[PDB]
RNA sequence: UAAUUGCGAUAACGAACGAGACCUUAACCUGCUAAAUAGCCCGUAUUGCCUUGGCAGUACGCCGGCUUCUUAGAGGGACUAUCGGCUCAAGCCGAUGGAAGUUUGAGGCAAUAACAGGUCUGUGAUGCCCUUAGAUGUUCUGGGCCGCACGCGCGCUACACUGACAGAGCCAGCGAGUACUCCCUUGGCCGAGAGGCCCGGGUAAUCUUGUUAAACUCUGUCGUGCUGGGGAUAGAGCAUUGCAAUUAUUGCUCUUCAACGAGGAAUCCCUAGUAAGCGCAAGUCAUCAGCUUGCGUUGAUUACGUCCCUGCCCUUUGUACACACC
């Protein structure tokens, strides 16, 4: 149970933190940016 | 059928979705023969943060200033519980809902 | 006050274009232009109606060379 | 009811500052008028005008804010209106005492007389000077002359018993005539006699 | 008292 | 998608030149009004220096070099160095 | 039904909102009545729309004004300027513009600031004000 | 034709309701007169001998406007800057013990009740009636 | 340089003989001329007011200035 | 001295090494045919009036 | 013309960057869309004054009405719309509606080719060399980076009456706040002061917060004396923070009461809500701002020019210079 505005950083960083781990992995595989849908009990990548 | 008076609270960093979200929302309630209560305009919170911009220290001394805007458009409805699940859906990316029923 | 090519060029065009429809009034210019053309912004939108009802004020009175409306 | 008691002797006759009227100007010379504006009498001095914008705004403009203005200097004087207002009003009520005469109709006399007519300029020769001796423009003859005053009022109240509220009121009444023993006067004498020898 | 270098001339 | 391209390209043994070029022809026939491609380092020599290439329009000022140009950056080991590539493109 | 008009002021920061209702004569400033609320000398600053007037136009006009935000001489400019308009808007809306036209030349010829406001505020730079830091050997 | 606080000015009014506490001269002392500092920010003490009753009356005419106020807001409305020597100076509040008594032995005068529903003090129906009374007294003494 | 604190009947006899011919009357003058303390000049001012003698014409908590009747 | 005034009619230009002088002619105001060339040091405007103790003097171009 | 911005003449024609165009923000919209974490009016209940219908007030309504203030969206108008005095044209100045037309004001981004400019001490970005178990890796104890005959820079309080001291009067904005451990803090009590104890509100237009700040205003004391201006230096006592306070971290009480009378040769910044005066919020932070980034109160003298010094741009011209007048 955490405010918005600290929570709207920490959705940020997660997004980085799935950007970064891609560029490290996914780099001969084409990688070209990625979205994040968040829903309740459930996200999808 | 007993109604609880819900109200929803909305937040996302883009502003253009949540006005069409609102936009859906209030003819898709209307219809239904729902006593509506208009779309309240809640101030904008504007954020600033002050970093050096270079690296390093040398050479003349400026700075740069980062900013982000929040907007949040609160709603509210009178209507029972179960009915808003229904009324909730087809939502996009991006926006977060939270909701409260304010019993 | 200097205005670049991309005015100029679209004021000879239209002005020789569309010649005897449109008057010296500068209102009608202004909701007149973007049925006929498709502009990207409201303030180039002021820029092109302001000069072309300058322009037709000159037109009224003798000819200015380089502009042969229809 | 709605108005005091004070002002209710002048609202019948016609708009005017309370204390003094702003009838019986002078008739002492010309040259000097459409540069000091007193077509629109004000009551108190304050306002916040727009006279900053152009070159001769300041030309139609109440003499008396432009005294409180120059009236305020020296790093600690800055913003203190409310100071600076209640000041002059005392000046000119005590100038009033020692002349039947309005505070204004000496105050008009004291900025006409002390006010320069020739001024030495600044011309290069490599070293040396080509002081051609110009004469002064009416505006800034007010300019200056308003500065010589203040600066005057400053220097002799610094350091002395006496207070600024008579200190400054007592150069009016000294420069309404030719008295030539005051501050004003010792530049203003020191100009044309430097213009005089370096014609 | 006295300078030289840099550009000077007569 | 062209940065790891030209990353492949310069992986195995091959001249930085033709590799870019590649990429530059490559660039055309999807529909790109221009594309620019910047090479910099040790060019064969102990004294580092740079290249260019560029096609088609270009534009440096206004904000829409946020948006309507897309960027990127690399980092190539090499054998006995390290070479910097950075490559924009504008699309329509 | 009732006369009334609403009216509202502004300055730099200093917002004064006034209600014209008709009534009897009677003049009071954020609760305060005229006599109180200015600072001691500018209290003069604030008669003249009713001295340059007349008292015997003001015979079934009642005020009351609200006003935060800002400085004194900002509020006292805010009041200045809200009376103004609440006179004329009441006159226009209510009674022949005989008076009203009158009011308005005359009023403006005096000072036009009146119904105009003052556009001034701040320039943020990255220094302070206008001036920088001091050099060293220039 | 009837007046009120608001009709009267302030600081010639207070002058007045200190003269007339001195004709009942009954509020309890505990001797901390003479001796306090009345703030931190303060050098000297008041020259003046009953500026503990023009105070304790200045404490009642700002509750008299304010619909709930505390120690806390009395505390930092009566503060002024201090001179702390070569750094520039600040805001710091004035000493909390002597405000505090001051309005606490108001109590006892019947002229403000606490207001233990939501916090602070108020005043009470027959304590504003004392300073209605010296309203009249004082506006028609012109 | 030092003035005098206390007013005896050499600084008295002065005064009741001299102000009815002043114009102004302050304590820069009574400091200026009397050669006396600016406390005791506002003494001066305060104990003779009183007496009928000069009127007031503007009154401030930090100059006061007192003329003829 | 016999002070005299003299009234400006028009300005050509600004002259000097830093501008503060400037070049008029002016018009005597007494003898209406009458005109010279003078310097003065302030802003002016056209109608404007200086007092001038010399006249004989006249100034460069 | 602020501009390689244009009008035009033309062995040149057509194009690509930069400027502009562009984006955010301050302005303004008595319309449309709406609003109890936003307000106003209306109707009541209802305290005191004066009865008076009245006045200063307080509470209630949750579909009583409104949105005028307030907010936030969509589209409006700003384009000089119109007009005057110049010119064929490019272009410049002023007035009326309008807050504006100086490009409305201020910003963000901002060309080719470059510097042996700074950074290996930001990076699990990096070549080569070196030490790698008597370690240059890591870690624990204590000290140091602050140590002082002296020259230099960026700043703060001052050299007083245009002042100091004592009571009273009383006006802002941008922001920040609760964990797997207490973060901004109301109210009550104790306490000279710094502080201590006890209920309670706020994951926040709801509570802190109306941040009723400073400056400033009124009424008094002091009276030109380096004095009640100025507070360096030091003694004694009382507290909070932290594992730990000595070379005291800081705060509070009493006392000690230096130099400093507008500062030499030299030298920096600045064109209207601007300079200066004064405070507030955030950062680094358990505590400490004389620092920086922003925010607000009050708000000025003189000019609307020129290339003289110190520099920049275009053309003609000279050269024994090309590491380029060092
Ligand atoms: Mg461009
Ligand atoms: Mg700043
Ligand atoms: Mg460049
Ligand atoms: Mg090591
Ligand atoms: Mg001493
Ligand atoms: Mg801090
Ligand atoms: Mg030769």
């Amino acid at each position: 149970q955490i405010s918005k505005k600290r929570k709207f950083v920490a959705d940020g960083v997660f997004y980085a933190e799935l950007n970064e781990f891609f560029q490290r992995e996914l780099a001969e595989e084409g990688y070209s940016g990625v979205e994040v849908r968040v829903t309740p009990t459930v996200t999808d990548i | 059928p007993k109604v609880h008076k819900i109200r929803i609270t909305l937040t996302s960093r883009k502003v253009q979705s949540l006005e069409k979200v609102c936009q859906e929302l209030i003819e898709r309630a209307k219809n239904k023969d729902l006593r509506v209560k208009g779309p309240v305009r809640m101030p904008t919170k504007t954020l600033k943060i002050t970093t050096r911009k270079t690296p390093c220290g040398e050479g003349s001394k400026t700075w740069d200033a980062y900013e982000m805007r929040i907007h949040k458009r609160l709603i509210d409805l009178t209507a029972p519980t179960e009915i808003v699940k229904q009324i909730i859906i087809n939502i996009e990316a991006g926006v977060e809902v939270e909701v409260t029923i304010a019993a | 006050r200097v205005r670049t090519k991309t005015v100029k060029k679209s004021a000879k065009v239209i002005i020789e274009k569309y010649y005897p429809r449109l008057t010296l009034d500068f209102e009608t210019n202004k909701r007149v232009c973007d049925e006929i053309a498709v502009i990207s912004s409201k303030r180039l939108r002021n820029k092109i109606a302001g000069y072309t009802t300058h322009l037709m004020k000159r037109i009224q009175r003798g000819p200015v060379r380089g502009i042969s409306f229809k | 009811d709605v108005l005091p008691k004070e002002v209710l002797a002048e609202v019948g006759s016609v708009k005017l500052f309370n204390r003094w009227s702003y009838d019986d100007i002078e008739i002492r010379d010309i040259s000097l008028t459409d540069y000091i504006q007193i077509r629109a009498p004000v009551y108190i001095p304050h306002s916040a005008g727009r006279y900053a914008v152009k070159r001769f705004r300041k030309a139609n403009c109440p003499i008396i804010e432009r005294l409180t203005n120059s009236l305020m200097m020296h790093g600690r004087n800055n913003g203190k209106k409310l100071m600076a207002v209640r000041i002059v009003a005392h000046a000119f009520e005590i100038i009033h005492l020692m002349t039947d005469q309005n505070p204004i109709q000496v105050a008009v006399d004291a900025i006409v007389n002390c006010g320069p007519r020739e001024d030495s300029t600044r011309i290069g020769s490599a070293g040396t000077v080509r002081r051609q001796a110009v004469d002064v423009s009416p505006l800034r003859r007010v300019n200056q002359a308003i500065a010589l005053l203040t600066t005057g009022a400053r220097e002799a109240a610094f350091r002395n018993v006496k207070t600024i509220a008579e200190c400054l009121a007592e150069e009016l009444i000294n420069a309404a005539k030719g008295s030539s023993n005051s501050y004003a006067i010792k530049k203003k004498d020191e100009l044309e006699r430097v213009a005089k020898s370096n014609r | 008292r006295r300078g030289g270098f840099r550009g000077r001339g007569k | 998608a062209q940065c790891e391209s030209l990353r492949y390209k310069l992986l195995n043994g091959l001249a930085v030149r033709r590799a870019c070029y590649g990429v530059l022809r490559f660039i055309m026939e999807s529909g790109a009004k221009g594309c620019e491609v910047v090479v910099s380092g040790k060019l064969r020599a102990a004294r580092a220096k740079s290249m260019k290439f560029t096609d088609g329009f270009m534009i440096h000022s206004g904000q829409p070099a946020r948006e309507f140009i897309d960027t990127a950056t690399r980092h190539v080991l090499l054998r006995q160095g390290v070479l910097g590539i950075k490559v924009k493109i504008m699309r329509g | 039904s009732v006369q009334a008009v609403q009216v509202f002021g502004k300055k730099k920061n200093a917002t004064a909102v006034a209600r014209c209702v008709q009534g009897k004569g009677l003049i009071k400033v954020n609760g305060k009545p005229l006599k109180l609320f200015a600072p001691e000398i500018l209290r003069a600053k604030l008669y003249e729309p009713i001295l340059i007037l007349g008292t015997d136009k003001f015979a079934d006009v009642d005020i009351r004004i609200r006003v935060a935000g800002g400085g004194h001489t900002s509020q006292v400019y805010a009041v200045r300027q809200a009376i103004a308009k609440s006179i004329v808007a009441y006159y226009a809306k209510y009674v022949d513009e005989h008076s009203k036209n009158l009011l308005k030349q005359e009023l403006i010829q005096f000072d036009r600031s009146l119904l105009v406001a003052d556009p001034r505020r701040c320039e943020p730079k990255k220094f302070g004000g206008r001036g920088a830091r001091a050099r060293f050997q220039k | 034709g009837g007046v009120t606080v608001r009709d009267v000015d302030a600081h010639k009014f207070v002058a007045a309701y200190a003269a007339f506490l001195k004709r009942q001269g009954k509020l309890p002392v505990p001797g901390w007169v003479d001796t306090v500092k009345t703030g931190n920010a303060k050098e000297l003490p008041p020259q003046d001998i009953d500026w503990w009753y023009i105070r304790a009356a200045s404490v009642a005419r700002h509750v008299y406007l304010r619909k709930t106020v505390g120690v806390g807001r009395l505390r930092k409305v009566h503060g002024s800057a201090k001179n702390r020597g070569t750094r520039p100076s600040h805001h710091v509040d004035a000493s909390g013990s002597v405000d505090r008594k001051i309005m606490q032995a108001l109590e006892k005068i019947q002229v403000l009740e606490k207001d233990e529903e939501r916090g602070g003090r108020r005043i009470t129906q027959q304590g504003q009636r004392d300073l209605d009374r010296i309203a009249q007294t004082v506006a028609e003494a012109d | 340089a030092q003035h005098s604190v206390i007013l005896d009947k050499a600084t008295s006899d002065k005064l009741y003989k001299d102000v009815q011919s002043y114009r102004l009357v302050t304590v820069a003058t009574l400091v200026d001329r009397l050669k006396i303390n600016g406390a005791l000049a506002r003494k001066c001012l305060k104990d003779l007011e009183e007496k009928g003698l000069i009127r007031q014409v503007v009154g401030h908590s930090k100059m006061k200035i007192y003329t003829r009747a | 001295a016999p002070v005299k005034f003299v009234k400006v009619t028009r300005v050509l230009g600004r002259t000097g090494s830093r501008g503060g002088v400037t070049q008029v002619r002016v018009e005597f105001m007494d003898d209406t045919t009458r005109s010279i060339i003078r310097n003065v040091k302030g802003p002016v405007r056209e109608n404007d009036i200086l007092v001038l103790l010399e006249s004989e003097r006249e100034a460069r171009r």
